[PDB]
RNA sequence: GUUACUCCAAAGGGUGUCCCUGGCCUUAGACAGCGG
RNA sequence: AGCCGAGGGAACUCGGCAAAUUGGCCCCGUAACUUCGGGAGAAGGGGUGCCUGCGGGUGUGUAACCCGCAGGUCGCAGUGAC
RNA sequence: CCUUGUCGGUUAAAUGCCGACCUGCAUGAAUGGCGUAACGAGGUCCCCACUGUCCCCGGCUGGGGCCCGGCGAAACCUCUGC
RNA sequence: CUGGGGAUAACAGAGUCGUCUCGGGCGAGAGCCCAUAUCGACCCCGAGGCUUGCUACCUCGCUGUCGGCUCUUCCCAUCCUGGCCCUGCAGCAGGGGCCAAGGGUGGGGGUGUUCACCCAUUAAAGGGGAACGUGAGCUGGGUUUAGACCGUCGUGAGACAGGUCGGAUGCUAUCUACCGGAGGUGUUGGCCGCCUGAGGGGAAGGCUCCCCCAGUACGAGAGGAACAGGGAGCCGCGGCCUCUGGUCUACCGGUUGUCCUACAGGGCAUAGCCGGGCAGCUACGCCGCAGCCGAUAAGGCCUGAAAGCAUCUAAGGCCGAAGCGGCCCCCGAAAACAGGCGGCCACCGAGGGCCCGGGAAGAAGACCCGGUUGAUGGGGCGGGGAUGUAAGCGGGAAGGGAAACCGACCCGUUCAGUCUGCCGCUCCCAACAGCCCGAGUGCUACCGGG
């Protein structure tokens, strides 16, 4: 006997189609700080930096290359705030209240919205949930928001999605969303720069492909690549079980999958294109453009390393779930260089 | 502590790539015997199913010597790879090469074996190894 | 963060860009790109590519 | 254990618990303490 | 059924299987051994394009074929593909 | 036959190859014996060069495979089929 | 060669276990002395069926093959990794035992070899089972079919559980099985969107070195530790193209032979060959992968009887593993209690699909974006890039020539010309015109108000 380890992990499986484009968050952290626990935006490019190494090891105090992905992210639109109770598995929806004036091209994802639903009446019914909440009767509050990709030229049609927020107090969470509902929210009243984030996306396409690329088997012997079989495994298994086991590697869908990234750092938040260094303003958009995109207008993170998804994706963004106890400081860190020249 | 006094062993920060496997011939750049030397093997290292071991700059490997005078022709060896064609990364993104590989006569303990070193050596091997960067001239 | 300078074509490259090429006795060279490279070594004169700075310099020579 | 048979592992050990017996002790015995 | 592949260079395999390398012409030079006929194209090394001019052989010939020299010049590469 | 005999050389490492030794289980002189230049799509060991054989697999080109329109079979088949 | 045979051998299975492997009881004794730290005779009792044999129940046109490559899974009878006990355990180490199978267990040389032997590394380089796993998966080196040589036996034809050279590897998947992709029905009216998360899967992580503790404890010396704390790497897993490399039969240039009369511009010769090469794909490039909380095993303790003392145990309690469970990641309303919520229609018609311009998705299907309330494709104008300075015109050129002139090639005009599977601006052309599907009914038992 010759022993090695098995080809591929089973930790990821069914490999399959992702359900949605948008990726849902299946589980959240627990910050005290009471504020909402992610946001979303568009991926845009990636380029490199030059700057001091804050992070502990050696190398630290020393210049080095760092490289770095921008995504854009215009504020988001927080429309709806609803509300959950205890169910006997586990937690069930009990109330939800949507705000009244919506922009046009939310129609375009929610096909069927309220015709008369005045100002008033949606006074009347915060008033019932707040009521509701005071009770006793409520086990968490979460806000529900649309993206707005009308201000950067990209498309017409909304995501929707639902966030959640920290803290313990059920009111003191219920304060802040009837604070924020009918209202604007952009990224730096919400994130920390020199905070570690996780990052969800679905995964580039690849289609079908077999299992060389699919799970890392080995090419067969010269001899088999002029029989027929290189690209082949070469056996379905043994005589008894007398079927296939699930765990033999076969061919199928690569790519299109949901993902999450844990341990990235946020590195500077930006505005309007532009990011101040000690004195000046420099454009992040390289000479050119981002390729496969434009010029970035409005609003960007840079986190450094890489993360799934293709350029125009939705991704999004979490504050980190399984952090180190060896951190980084939450300050932005100093940076000397960063590249505008083309990518092209 | 211990023994600081004098110390053989340093601390690099850039690990380069590993470029040369079992089989890789390797002239010898220092004024010992030995001329060509082929390496048979890569000290620490552990690898899995028909993988080969393989080195870079900074390594210690394991060699026969091919070509010399007669004391040193058939033994087996240690040394350090102090020159290496192919490309590597250091901290400021800029990649470094030479034009050869070639390879440095030591004791397993890592004192040199020689005099002087001909030519010029890598800023990572003179850094694991403290006692070569003062047998040889130009250190990059 | 300082920008070093190509040997063949005489421009400036960007940090975290480009190549060292060290012969043995100590000569050091710098170089923006694999063209250059190439050139260089397969023996390419740069004082006849208008594309160059030794051109201009050859041409005050003429 | 819940097996008539077809189709059920010992030499050697445990007084773990329930019982039948036979000798030496027992108005002070087997220790438990103060002392010679 | 075909083309390319960084750094290593047979670590693959029963076995260098298959693939790669060399390749035309001129000059130089050529081991052991030998039935003295060979081995031998042994091995190994240099050169080769275009344009401008000079010369030789046969020939009655600025007809036709063949053989040498010098200079200038371009390219990573001149039996540049076959 | 004991057998990967023993000694030496070739390798970092030799159930191989070459050279010697001789208890030749069971060599031997036209069922020829011992040698031998040249020759061999014969069998076998080594060196130089070369390479995707391998480390470790990647990207391209045409033809099929796939969808569409048309022509249109066969081997096999107790009934069935976790 | 024919006819037959599992009435009868080779092989896998089935049976059995002399033999084998793995154990145990007692104790001859060996161990300065001391039975049992270690080693344990002779006799006696067993487990397993992975070693060989015995038998002849199954199979004579099922497949008859050994070894290697590839790929999956299981056991523990544990080599390393985690935790403990005794010692003829000072330390560093050794020896013998208990819990523990979550992870690891590799690379080479001669030989067809499994095995065994050897080399250099290594934390260690454990072994077994799955038709001696795996030929409708590959290979075909071995396994004496037909050809041939040597030795030996035989009158001979010939033979050898002897050696040597050579010597055909077929298949359009009927059913099930697995990997992935779609269409229906149901869930007691139909539709849009957001959620819950029963249950299933996971190794998503495993290991080594260095510094310090410390030349310290220990120790006659020589030697030589540990807890905590700081760094780096190897193997495994999941992603990405900024940097670096490879390819790039888009593109740009150089050049050979020949044909289109030369020029200019083209066709063929593997893209003719050579050099460079963005986007895209890719690794030889780069990014990321928590240690806490609970309950336990061996083991260590408390209280405490039976048995006035004593005792970890009989009833009760505290601790205590890389192992178990959870947190964390992937799939997940067909979860038959076949779910929850907000909104729309219904009791002509909300809504959907085809069609059209496209691509970040894609074998068909599916997914995503847009459709004049518009920058979706193309054009035009600009930007960023790739290669390398076009044609024409002018001026020179080694030399030749009575001379007008010939001349490969050089310089200027000229960061030029050609191109762009990238960006921006601009309605100049086209996203026109339409065609299909689509829920309506009640009975009785009702439910909460009429
Ligand atoms: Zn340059």
């Amino acid at each position: 006997k010759i022993h090695r380890p098995r080809r591929g992990s089973l930790a990821y499986s069914p490999r399959k189609r992702a359900k949605s484009i948008v990726p849902r968050i299946r589980s959240w952290p627990k910050d005290s700080e009471v504020r909402m626990l992610g946001f979303a935006g568009y991926k845009a490019g990636m380029t490199h930096i030059l700057m001091i190494d804050d992070s502990p090891g050696l190398t630290k105090g020393k210049e080095i290359f760092v490289p770095v992905t921008i995504v854009e992210v215009p504020p988001l639109f927080v429309y709806g705030i609803r509300a959950y109770k205890q169910g006997y598995l586990g937690l069930e929806t009990a109330t939800e209240v949507w705000f009244h004036d919506l922009h046009k091209n939310v129609a375009r994802r929610i096909k069927t919205l309220p015709k008369n639903y005045n100002e008033e009446a949606f006074q009347a019914k915060l008033g019932q949930l707040e009521d509701l909440v005071n009770d006793g009767e409520i086990a968490d509050v979460r806000l529900l928001v649309h993206t707005q990709p009308w201000l950067i030229g990209l498309k017409k049609k909304p995501e929707v999605m639902e966030y959640a927020i920290g803290g313990d107090d059920v009111k003191a969470k219920f304060d802040y969303a009837k604070e924020k509902i009918g209202k604007e929210l952009r990224a730096g009243e919400v994130l920390h720069e020199g905070e570690l984030l996780d990052v969800i996306a679905v995964t580039k396409g690849k289609g079908t492909q077999g299992p060389v690329k699919r799970w890392g088997v080995k090419v067969q012997f010269h001899k088999a690549q002029r029989a027929g079989k290189g690209r082949h495994i070469g056996n379905l298994g043994p005589w008894h079980p007398a079927r296939v086991m699930w765990t033999v590697p076969q061919a199928g869908q690569m790519g299109f999958h949901h993902r999450t990234e844990f341990n990235k750092r946020l590195i500077a938040i930006g505005e309007n294109g532009k990011l101040v260094l000690d004195g000046n303003e420099i454009e992040i958009t390289p000479k050119g453009g981002f390729p496969h995109y434009g010029i970035v207008r409005s609003d960007f993170l840079m986190i450094e390393g890489t993360i799934p998804g293709s350029f125009k994706r939705i991704i999004r963004v979490r504050p980190a779930i399984r952090p180190p106890k060896k951190k980084p400081p939450v300050e932005r860190p100093q940076i000397t260089y960063v590249s505008r020249e083309s990518k092209q | 502590a211990k023994k600081g006094a004098g110390a053989t062993r340093g601390i690099s920060p850039v690990r380069p790539t590993r470029a040369l496997p079992i089989g890789a011939y390797l002239k010898v750049a220092d004024n010992s015997g030995a001329k060509v030397i082929q390496i048979i093997g890569v000290v620490g290292y552990k690898g899995t199913r028909r993988r080969l071991a393989a080195a870079g700059v900074g390594d210690m490997v394991v060699a026969t010597v091919k070509k010399g005078r007669p004391d040193m022709r058939h033994q087996v060896v240690r040394a350090v790879v102090v020159r290496q064609r192919k490309e590597y990364r250091r901290l400021d993104g800029m990649r470094v090469k030479f034009e050869d590989n070639a390879a440095a006569i030591v004791t397993p303990e890592g004192v040199p074996r020689g005099t002087e070193i001909r030519g010029a050596i890598a800023r990572e091997a003179a850094e694991r190894w403290v006692r070569l960067g003062s047998i040889a001239s130009i250190v990059l | 963060a300082r920008w070093n300078v190509c040997s063949y074509c005489g421009r400036e490259f960007e940090p975290g860009t480009g190549k060292m090429f060290v012969r043995n006795d100590g000569r050091v060279l710098f170089f923006c790109s694999s063209k250059c490279e190439k050139y260089y070594f397969m023996g390419r004169n740069p004082r006849k590519l208008k594309w160059t700075k030794a051109f201009q310099e050859a041409r005050l020579q003429r």
